[PDB]
RNA sequence: CCGCACCUCGGAGAGGUA
DNA sequence: GGGTATTCGCCGTGTACCTCTCCTAGCCC
DNA sequence: GGGCTACCTCTTGACGGCGAATACCC
């Protein structure tokens, strides 16, 4: 949940992200590339 | 309801085997993928709507507004949309034929050549007003005109009679009248009244159904016209659509007079010029319904913007309007550049000759002599001939 | 190898050629995608891939070569120039550049340029050491540029009234003031057509700013010459890019000795597009005009100069008035005041269709003795004295009709003594 | 805010205290 | 089939408190 | 200077000792 993984709300636009959200965002970003990739049926050497 | 029950019928009819068909106009989102929406719903997200993969768009080069026709499929554990397994037809026509197509930013624009007429011919006096709009501003194929009229001139009835005298003279073109921004009552009368498409987004919702609506029919014209269609729209909703840009169109510190944002005026008036003439096969004519003293002076300036862009001006007068005179339209300050080109060398010097007498006169007076003139006869052509 | 020779190759042979080349399935292609996709299998076989363009040098340091037929929209297929060249070449914002370049790499997407072989048409030794427009010493129109056609044609009556209401030279900057339907159109198509007939060795360019696109396709295939437009559903800024672009092509072109021509017909709509997109400043004027918003169409207009070294720059634009705006009315007040040169055309004569509706009384033009001779200013002269006292109707129906008699205006002359 | 002008709220490191 | 040389790197860092510092700007465009 | 997005470089080292990978025979 956000509640237990939130921004520290400090002075700036700038944002000292919790590791968790980056790793989070990370996952997710590599999920949807590879979804993005297998409906373009990719050579199999770049989907492993 | 009902949708409800054609998924569950259609799934137990996929649970059996057999073979489960749909239809639908493709709204492309910015992800990639997109959807197919529903006619009957004018076009509105609906749970059922079906699934397009990204795969498919780019084997057949999909865009927004072309109609899919094809095999669906139940959604599957994790799925909440159709999924498109193979489309049978596209744009009412074969896959192979639309491959080898010409976009529609690259179809040379030209002046309106093929002539339009309103005419009915069978001398009803509802006609009168097709009359009369036939010798004060003829329209052609392309033409990109604006209904110019201040709040109750007659746009209802003479919309209606416009609709109406397409639908008997030209049967063939596509008619598609969009209601932006007005009553539900006001578009179920005329829905059931014109012989054609009716698609409409009342008030009831915000302004982005607006403008997904807006560009959902802009973006099937434009793919009609690239089929070699003849698309004419009367969109009686410029102004609101004007509004509802400068709506949800974000703030950049430039306002005009009147509240009329800098960029707020792009959209509205990219839709007005994408009315153009086709060389290589097809038209569209765009008839808009401009509003004007309306107590608003964004309205004002919007008319003045969009006043230099049109080829075609109809003005309504709203005294003539009060004396229940229809067709209420003001000759003097209406006319069509290029006429020329839609209408016989006799035919022009007669309406030159019309206008030269009518402009002495006053509005009123005017118009009683017209009326007065086409009540003796049913076809103008006994008018012209007995004006020499 | 040239982009210009393949983008005026048709779509069927370059598909053809891509289907020959093997390659993805090129009809359900764009043609600038199967363009790049040509000359890339082009260049992996190791030979040489040119281009050409002019120059739009970006706020960073880098830039761009537009091309012409596009009216210098932004392109996938434009060739990157870096800043260490520009700095290298001295280059600015109008240079013709013409080298080789090549396809974009992994991580790249636009071509690359190594080598510059041609700069302005010309030699790189030539444009290194150059003299800058702003220098250049203006002079007023000396040599004459007569647009009479001599063919005897029934066009040619509208280019003998211009020649005997305003003669016009190299580097004139006037003014074509015309209330809305009084037929702008036909009398710009009838000077550029002139022109081109007359004066085949100037460059003229036809700059077309928030107008139809169907008078933009019939101007591009009517005059022999350049085209650039811009309709109206492009923004503002689109407006302000393409103008900056045409005047920073003239001056490099004026700096290189040529008789650049512009026919402007949008000065009031490049006025109002300036006055769009600039910022707003708390302070607005009489008609809703900024007081920085005149400033880019005043220097626009007045780069128009004769150069006593070499070339010229004509600009004539036509001003709106009678609009029903009192902002066009405050902008052709305030351009009045500029210009040397001022072809009204009164409505009441196109009204009666009787073309051209010249109002020949408020036409002129200054120091009209340096383009005429001493005998030809007399006749004018006379002409004008003559046709003073009568209507505005009344003269234009005896201009034509003693115009019609004869096919030169010198048989007239000849007549009226 | 549209136009001047009178005739019948956090993570790492360093130092210290008990 | 099993009893045991080396060893690849498997998880404890006394408790409490105080002061201070460090916290991304990259590429062809 | 910049947009959503991708390139920086390395097979904290001792241990305190506990369970256990491939190995050498009995």
């Amino acid at each position: 949940p956000p509640d237990l993984r939130p921004l520290v709300p400090l002075d700036g636009g700038r944002f000292a992200t919790s590791d968790l959200n980056d790793l989070y965002r990370r996952v997710i970003n590599r999920n949807n590339r590879l979804k993005r990739l297998l409906d373009l049926a990719a050579p199999d050497i770049i989907v492993r | 309801r009902k949708q409800d029950i054609i998924f569950a019928i259609l799934k137990q009819h996929a649970k059996s085997g057999e073979d489960i068909f749909g239809d639908g106009v493709l709204e492309i989102l910015q992800d990639g993928f997109g959807f197919l929406r529903s006619a009957d719903s004018s076009y509105l997200a609906g749970p059922d709507d079906i699934y397009v993969s990204p795969s498919q768009i780019r084997r057949f080069n999909l865009r927004t507004g072309d109609t899919i026709s094809g095999k669906i499929r139940p959604p599957k554990e994790g799925e909440r949309y159709f999924a498109l397994l193979k489309v049978n037809e596209v744009n009412f026509d074969k896959p192979e034929n639309a491959r080898n197509k010409i976009l529609f930013e690259n179809l040379t624009p030209l002046h309106a050549n093929s002539r339009l007429r309103m005419e009915r011919g069978n001398g009803s006096t509802e006609d009168l007003t097709a009359r009369v709009l036939d010798l004060a501003s003829p329209i052609g194929r392309g033409q990109r005109g604006l209904i110019v009229a201040p709040p109750k001139a007659g746009k209802t009835m003479l919309l209606q009679n416009i609709a109406q005298s397409i639908a008997y003279n030209h049967p063939d073109c596509v008619l598609m009248v969009l209601l932006i921004d007005e009553r539900p009552e006001e578009v179920t009368e005329m829905q059931r009244l014109v012989k054609g498409e009716v698609v409409a987004s009342t008030f009831d919702e915000p302004a982005s159904r607006h403008v997904q609506v807006a560009e959902m029919v802009i973006e099937k014209a434009k793919r009609l016209v690239e089929h070699k269609k003849d698309v004419i729209i009367l969109l009686d909703s410029i102004t609101r659509l004007a509004r509802a840009y400068n709506t949800v169109v974000p703030a950049s510190g430039k306002v005009l007079t009147g509240g009329v944002d800098a960029n707020a005026l792009h959209r509205p008036k990219r839709f007005f010029g994408a009315a153009r003439n086709v060389e290589e096969g097809g038209s569209l004519t765009i008839i808009a319904t401009a509003l004007i003293d309306t107590g608003s002076k964004m309205d004002e300036v919007i008319y003045e913007e969009f006043k230099g862009t049109g080829n075609m001006e109809l003005h309504l007068s709203r005294k003539i309007a009060e004396k229940r005179v229809f067709p209420a339209i003001d000759y003097n300050r209406s006319g069509t550049r290029k006429e020329e080109l839609l209408t016989t060398q006799e035919e022009l010097q007669k309406m030159w000759i019309l206008r030269k007498i009518i402009h002495p006169m006053g509005e009123i007076d005017a118009m009683e002599f017209l009326i007065n003139k086409l009540a003796m006869t049913k076809t103008n052509d006994d008018f012209f001939e007995m004006m020499k």
